């Protein structure tokens, strides 16, 4: 009939999650008053971390999630998030002008704006969540 | 010196659109988020746009319908911004700033406030029809008498463009004459006027009559005085 | 919620001192130390203040920036020409609260002496009433400061038909000058027989009037 709108959601969820995850370290990493990276000398997205430990069964490797990391053309067997934010395809778009890592340097201090820019690209996520969700409030 | 430098500003027509544009000197502005704010005549300043055009919906305000967003680059150490399908309204000045001053959070949503600015420029919807003014004139009351000072002028209302001459007496007075800068106003229109001092006993005894011209016309306009 | 607010309203002559002030509330002054702007005439805004009391990479630390509780505020000495300037203590945004950026506040480096101003009113002559187009005015000159300030009323009933409120000129003097001009029907003159105005200024207020049987 109609789903691909659903499928569009479990993809917006998905890419939410994945920003949830990461905003979580983020959270953490300025509670400790710690840096955070974003490059090759952090962590790989496409780790089952993001939910557990293993394959929890082929639901991780079957999930809009995986799917997503490994289609990405940004992907390589191996996704920092670097590669990721600058990454696609995906339903927010590109963000660019990215660093490597974000100090905790004192005064002007960056970390908390890094948080604020992905922030920025998931504000759009939101507005798309709140129409598509409405429409589908619709169906 | 450190300052940021503008690019872009003038002129504009309804219905099109046209760019304005921001770059950095004397610092390395590398990666700084940028926000765009606007100023009119007679008022300090408002938002335009908060950190990247996010907060910079193509419909204005929260909503409000208007056409505007923006582009970033501070590899280029520079930032643009877009104006189109215009109002009379959008006929102002504008301004950007960057962040900087923040630490230990302290504020908990955003930042801590906002901490340098550039230096703006006019932008005005340039399809007006030229317009000659209407014009009026002073004759002191009685009230004037003690100190015997004949100060008297004239009142220049709703004209288009600029620029005016006064003068007076056949254009035989010149000297001790006051000059004011036009300013726009609510009709969309400009508004000056002009004061000139002689002594109270040679009121409505001489030829005295204000004499004007507006230039975009070249038109000459005129009224007398009498005692 | 609504805790700021912008009264100091100062002027002073050259090198002297003063203090400048604005109310607040502890979920907001709490989270901030200090930053304020100023904008000479003729120019775009600027920076004043940061680091809780230091001075731009151009000028001294003339300036003292503090806070309290419940309020915001600061202090001057030395004070110079570039310090001529409309001030705004404001936090880049208008969001839920009455002030987030405000009216800011004109102050003065008194070059010269507060001189008070010089009034005269200008009802003219019948035989300008016979064209229709004559009209009913005040004058001011003479004066600083420049915030001079002034509200026509028909009679009673504060104006807002036939208003126009001019620019004020400097004057050849240098000290300031100002005037309205209130354009109307003779029937506005038949019925509201006299007006009257307010005219404002610094320790100065007075309300005054005019009629055309004045000057006929």
């Amino acid at each position: 009939k109609r789903k691909a709108l659903l499928d569009e959601l479990k993809a917006l969820t998905a890419e939410l999650k994945v920003y949830s995850v990461i905003q979580s370290q983020i959270n953490a990493a300025l509670s400790a008053k710690q840096g955070i990276r974003i490059d090759a000398g952090g962590i790989d997205l496409v780790d089952p971390t993001l939910y557990g430990y293993a394959v929890g069964d082929p639901r991780w490797k079957d999930s809009p999630e995986y799917a997503l990391l490994s289609n990405l053309d940004t992907f390589s067997g191996k996704l920092s998030i670097k590669d990721f934010l600058s990454g696609s395809p995906k339903q927010s778009g590109e963000l660019k002008g990215l660093k490597d890592e974000y100090p905790f340097e004192k005064d002007n201090n960056p970390v908390g704006n890094f948080a604020t820019t992905v922030s920025d690209r998931s504000r759009p996520l939101n507005d798309k969540v709140n129409e598509k969700t409405t429409l589908l409030n619709d169906t | 010196e450190v300052q940021l430098l503008e690019s872009g500003g003038g002129l504009v027509q309804p219905g099109g659109s046209l760019r304005l544009s921001c770059a950095a000197s004397g610092f390395s502005f590398s990666s700084y988020a940028m926000s765009w704010v606007r100023q009119a005549p007679g008022k300090g300043l408002e938002w335009v746009s908060a950190i990247s055009g996010s907060g910079g919906i193509t419909y204005y305000g929260d909503s409000a319908k208007g056409r505007f967003t923006i582009s970033r680059d501070n590899s280029k150490n520079t930032l643009y911004l877009e104006m189109s399908s215009l109002r009379a309204d959008d006929t102002a000045v504008y301004y950007c700033a960057q962040e900087r001053y923040c630490d230990s959070g302290s504020c908990y949503e955003r930042d801590p406030v906002f901490e340098y600015w550039g230096q703006g420029t006019r932008v005005t919807v340039s399809s007006a029809s030229t317009k000659g003014p209407s014009v009026f004139p002073l004759a002191p009351s009685s009230k004037s008498t003690s100190g015997g000072t004949a100060a008297l002028g004239c009142l220049v209302k709703d004209y288009f463009p600029e620029p005016v001459t006064v003068s007076w007496n056949s254009g035989a007075l010149t000297s001790g004459v006051h000059t004011f800068p036009a300013v726009l106003q609510s009709s969309g229109l400009y508004s000056l006027s002009s004061v000139v001092t002689v002594p109270s006993s040679s009121l409505g005894t001489q030829t005295y009559i204000c004499n004007v011209n507006h230039k975009p016309s070249n038109t000459k306009v005129d009224k007398r005085v009498e005692p | 919620q609504s805790v700021l607010t912008q009264p100091p309203s100062a002027s002073g002559a050259p090198g002297q001192r003063v203090t400048i002030s604005c109310s607040g509330s502890n979920s907001n002054i709490g989270t901030y130390f200090v930053y304020w702007y100023q904008q000479l005439p003729g120019t775009a805004p600027k920076v004043l203040i940061y680091r809780n009391d230091q001075r731009p990479s151009g000028v001294p630390d003339r300036i003292s920036g503090s806070k309290s509780g419940t309020s915001a505020s600061l202090a001057i000495s030395g004070l110079r020409s570039e310090d001529e300037a409309d001030y705004y203590c404001a936090s880049w945004d208008a969001s839920l609260r009455g002030y987030v950026f405000g009216p800011g506040t004109k102050v003065t480096v008194l070059g010269q002496p507060k001189a008070a101003p010089s009034v005269t009113l200008f009802p003219p002559s019948s035989e300008e009433l016979q064209a229709n187009k004559a009209t009913l005015v005040c004058l001011i000159s003479d004066f600083y400061p420049g915030a001079v300030t002034v509200a026509w009323k028909a009679d009673s009933s504060p104006v807002k038909a036939g208003v126009e409120t001019t620019t004020p000129s400097k004057q050849s003097n240098n000290k300031y000058a100002a005037s309205s001009y209130l354009s109307l029907t003779p029937e506005q003159w038949k019925s509201h027989r006299s007006y009257s105005c307010q005219v404002t200024h610094e320790g100065s207020t007075v309300e005054k009037t005019v009629a055309p049987t004045e000057c006929s």
